């Protein structure tokens, strides 16, 4: 991984993201999304991420 | 100190029809996978406060 002070910086670009596959995933110890909710990611498109 | 006697509901299956009102407190079902009455990942308390 990165340093906390120097923290990378990838920019996803256009192609088909899934976001299940990560909700789902059950490996993860915090999952916690703010601007929206989790389920509704795998139906909305944006610019970048 | 914080008045944590004033919740309000955060999840429901679908939005209310006008004037409905729903007091129950089952536990939320986010992801796919059963809750059993257990939280968990995806097995949410549906009050906040």
């Amino acid at each position: 991984f990165a340093s906390v002070y120097a923290w990378n910086r990838k920019r996803i670009s256009n192609c088909v993201a899934d976001y299940s596959v990560l909700y789902n995933s059950a490996s993860f110890s915090t999952f916690k999304c703010y601007g929206v909710s989790p389920t509704k990611l795998n139906d909305l498109c944006f610019t970048n991420v | 100190g914080g008045n944590y006697n004033y919740l309000y509901r955060l999840f429901r299956k679908s939005n209310l029809k006008p004037f409905e009102r729903d007091i129950s407190t089952e536990i939320y079902q986010a992801g796919s996978t059963p809750c059993n009455g257990v939280e968990g990942f995806n097995c949410y308390f549906p009050l906040q406060s």
